[PDB]
């Protein structure tokens, strides 16, 4: 005796799945980037899509119109606070030109390996997923996290890790007490 | 950067697509359009039938 | 009527806007100037602890009773030197009491850092502050460890490791007669802290770049300003509140309003910060230009231009290395090289409006803030400085109507961050004691 | 009639934005710092572009490198205060070159571009 | 090991010479001067 719950399908599923163009790209952009899903690169590139679909058509409406011209306002300053469109070129044909790439680099685990306190895209994926870096606070383990600029310049390690801070984790304090057994047996 | 040819004028002319317009709803992003010399004159050579499907391929939009 | 404001004084002192505002009736003029040489270098500070009797009850500040009201000092330097100083006579100079040191003994053997728990100091003290009570001296360094000695007999007794691979002592403000505690490090951050309970109360992100100053008073707002990304916030801890001010001046716009009727130099990073009532603070940039603020507006209230002096231009040899003499200047290349000074101390006198900017520019520039709370002015100078001036702080003392003010300074030959010290002329070491009057 | 050799200087803004940019190069461990490295880098062919101030005692000793920059096609910038560079460097001592290195695996590669089409607009 | 140290460091100084004394049309024996005295005490030094 109450209403629908919401829900809906945050993904979009390509025309051709099996093609050797889309298949060498998937293989070629999830290789570089450390995925695993199909999933995760259709649904930025589905998020993608509605972005410059709705951006297409206020840039085909009217100039000097409101509607045009505040819409596009809201999605560039969406886009600015995200980071992934540059400060200068803040133009609807420049939202247009976005793609992919972009938001692939901009993904979280992207910028651990760049910025390089682990030397693989990998490292970043089982350091982020085994809880060590945080931006700021809240220590994040969602490897899609997508970072803006106000945190790109405060990513982080744990202060409560063993490996910025603290006392030895399970293994390291495990063979300290077997060097110490050693010593006293 | 695309390149147009005659069957690809003859069946948007059929069909009602205009030119950019038609591409940006293709491609979703920015799109030039391109045609060469010789396809003009293939246009041509086909001739007074299709003169205006030639005089709406010749726009200064078409670099 | 005198008693009744009076009491008024000692009882709203804490809370309302500006109130004191005593630049007039001081003698700046014969403000008598003495500097003490210290052997050894890099003195980064100096602080003080006034024992004040307290307005609520009127017992001393003082632990005991053997200070008996008696004003206190420490001064460290980058050697690694904790000397308690005793600044209560006032015709004399200040007298070197208690001293420790620190070396290469401290240094841990075991390097995981979360048990930095040796009792004293290895790696380059920075900072160091008097409680307000008198009741320990907190030191914080490079060693990112928070040693709280105990200050008579200079005896470090508790530690608070501050658990970072990074985050080093920067800059250091006591809250006014708290048990709370501001340190701010480079690790984007800034903590506060309590030793009543020897505690780590809260901590705080938010500045791009490494901040780098900062300043309180007895509420609980921080304001800190973080250098090259051009920002100062104001915290609030009880709400849980950061509100961001910048600036992003610009000299072309600058120099066109001149053109619209000089020397304009970007705001390359900012240093210094100074909360002189609960909703004002003067803020320090790098291209000489300070910039007061009031609260509510995102903007500065005033910004003004070279206050330091700029710096002098090099000379034809030094800059050139050839022999021809007009080659030589037109590769001093004319006005396409010049500088403006910096700001590296500034102390704003509680609850009042002034303050007091002084450098290796020779000569400590004091300016006071117009009443209608809109503007300030360069009044007066101090000479008696010899050295780069990092680290101020001022004792008065005497009856309420004529006063005897100490500007007390920590002087190093080196800048407070890094060397970079343009190889300053008339600099030594040591202890700057300025009496000024009424 | 002709210019002095340290050709040429920028305006305050690019300087500015030179000076962030080198910073953040300094936190990335893409900057490395000392006209001795920069020759080197030159030589290893690693740089991507070079910092000079104009202001040390003299200026011969940074003047040795446009030729090499000139020789490989480097872009290089001039600013003029070898303490403010310094600054920027985040060291304990006045710079007076300053080479940001080659990486395309960056945080900053973008920004890096940005500027560098910057010197070779102003050039 | 010490001597390179010495030769290390004069290395160094002649290559701030040299460089000086390229570009530059006319000569700085003053910093030549300079140079070799900062040798001698570093000379001293060692
Ligand atoms: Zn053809």
């Amino acid at each position: 005796p109450r209403a629908p719950r919401t829900y809906s399908k945050t993904y979009s599923t390509p025309k051709r799945p099996y093609e050797s163009s889309r298949l060498d790209a998937e293989l070629k952009l999830a290789g570089e980037f450390g995925l695993k899903n199909k999933k995760e690169i259709y649904r930025i590139s589905f998020q993608l899509s509605k972005i410059r679909r709705a951006a297409r058509d206020l840039l085909t409406r009217d100039e000097k119109d409101p509607k045009r011209l505040f819409e596009g306002n809201a999605l560039i300053r969406r886009l600015v606070r995200v980071g992934v469109l540059s400060e200068d070129k803040k133009k609807l044909d420049y939202v247009l030109a976005l793609k992919v790439e972009d938001f692939l680099e901009r993904r979280l685990q992207t910028q651990v390996y760049k910025l390089g306190l682990a030397k693989s895209v990998h490292h970043a994926r089982v350091l982020i997923t085994q809880r060590h870096i945080a931006v700021g606070k809240q220590i994040v383990n969602i490897p899609s996290f997508m970072v803006r600029l106000d945190s790109e310049k405060h990513i982080d390690f744990a202060p409560t890790s063993p490996f910025g801070g603290a006392r030895p984790g399970r293994v390291a304090r495990r063979n300290a007490a077997r060097k110490a057994e050693a010593s006293g047996e | 950067q695309v390149l147009i040819d005659t069957n690809f004028i003859n069946f948007s002319i059929q069909k009602k697509v205009d030119i950019v317009r038609g591409m940006m709803d293709c491609l979703l992003a920015k799109c030039n359009p391109l045609i060469t010399d010789c396809v003009m004159a293939e246009l041509e050579k086909l001739g007074p039938k299709y003169r205006i499907a030639l005089k709406l391929a010749r726009d200064p939009r078409i670099k | 009527d005198i008693i009744a404001s009076r009491l008024k004084e000692d009882v709203a002192e804490q809370q309302g806007r500006v109130f004191r505002y005593f630049g007039d009736k001081l003698l700046i003029s014969e403000a008598k100037q003495s500097f003490t040489r210290v052997g050894e270098n890099n003195l980064t500070c100096i602080s003080c602890f006034q024992p004040v009797l307290n307005k609520y009850t009127f017992e001393e500040s003082s632990n005991g009773d053997k200070n008996k009201g008696r004003l206190f000092a420490y001064t460290v330097s980058k050697d690694l030197q904790l000397t308690k100083y005793d600044i209560t006579d006032f015709s004399k100079r200040p007298k070197k009491l208690k001293y420790a040191k620190g070396g290469a003994k401290y240094i841990p053997t075991s390097k995981h850092e979360y048990e930095n728990t040796t009792e004293g100091h290895y790696d380059e003290i920075l900072t160091v502050a008097a409680s307000p009570d008198g009741k320990y001296v907190v030191t914080g360094g490079r060693d990112r460890k928070l040693i709280v000695w105990s200050t008579e007999s200079l005896s470090p007794v508790k530690v608070i490791p501050t658990k970072d691979r990074r985050g080093e002592v920067l800059s250091l403000a006591f809250r006014k007669n708290s048990d709370q505690l501001y340190a701010s490090c480079a690790d984007f951050k800034i903590r506060t802290y309590s030793i009543n309970q020897f505690s780590q109360l809260e901590i705080l992100y938010g500045h791009h770049d490494i901040v780098e100053d900062i300043s309180a008073l007895a509420m609980e707002r921080c304001v800190t300003v973080g250098a090259r990304d051009r920002t100062a916030m104001l915290w609030k801890i009880p709400d849980e509140t950061r509100l961001t001010f910048r600036g992003g001046d610009e000299p072309q716009k600058l120099l066109r309003r001149w053109m619209k009727e000089p020397l304009f130099f970007c705001e390359g990073s900012i240093d210094v910060v100074s909360m002189v009532d609960d909703f004002h603070f003067i803020t320090g940039s790098d291209n000489g230009n300070i910039c007061l603020w009031s609260l509510a507006k995102k903007k500065p209230i005033f910004t003004e231009r070279i206050a330091h002096g700029i710096l002098p231009e090099p000379s034809f040899n030094d800059i050139s290395g050839e022999t021809d003499e007009e080659l030589r200047k037109r590769q001093l290349q004319g006005k396409k090289l010049l500088q403006p000074f910096w700001i590296t101390s500034l102390y704003a006198i509680p609850y009042s409006n002034v303050f007091i900017s002084g450098s290796w520019s020779g000569s400590l520039k004091v300016w006071k803030i117009s009443d209608n709370l809109r503007s300030f002015e360069l009044l007066g100078e101090l000479s008696g400085a010899k050295g780069v001036v990092t680290k101020i702080q001022v004792v008065e003392s005497g009856k309420h109507g004529k006063e005897k003010f100490r500007i007390l300074a920590s002087i190093a030959k080196e800048h407070r961050l890094g060397r970079w010290i343009a190889n300053v002329s008339g600099a030594r070491n040591g202890i700057y004691s300025a009496v000024i009057d009424q | 009639a002709p210019n002095p050799k340290a050709f040429p200087l920028a305006d305050a803004a690019l300087t500015q934005q030179i000076l962030d940019v080198v910073q953040q190069a300094a936190n990335l461990r893409q900057l490395k710092k000392g006209a001795n490295e920069a020759t080197k880098t030159l030589n290893r062919g690693i740089s991507e572009f070079i910092i000079m101030a104009a202001d040390c005692e003299p200026i011969e000793i940074l003047l040795h490198l446009p030729l090499l920059c000139e020789d490989k096609n480097v872009p290089y910038v001039f600013v003029p205060s070898r303490v403010a560079l310094g600054r920027a460097c985040g060291v304990s001592r006045p710079v007076i070159a300053a080479s940001i290195t080659t990486n395309d695996a960056s945080a900053i590669k973008t920004q890096i571009y940005a500027v560098k089409d910057k010197i070779e607009t102003l050039l | 090991k010490n001597k390179g140290r010495i030769s290390r460091y004069l290395a160094n100084k002649c290559s701030m010479a040299s460089r000086i004394d390229n570009y530059s049309e006319e000569p700085s024996n003053v910093f030549g001067s300079v140079l070799k005295k900062q040798v001698e005490q570093r000379l001293e030094f060692y």
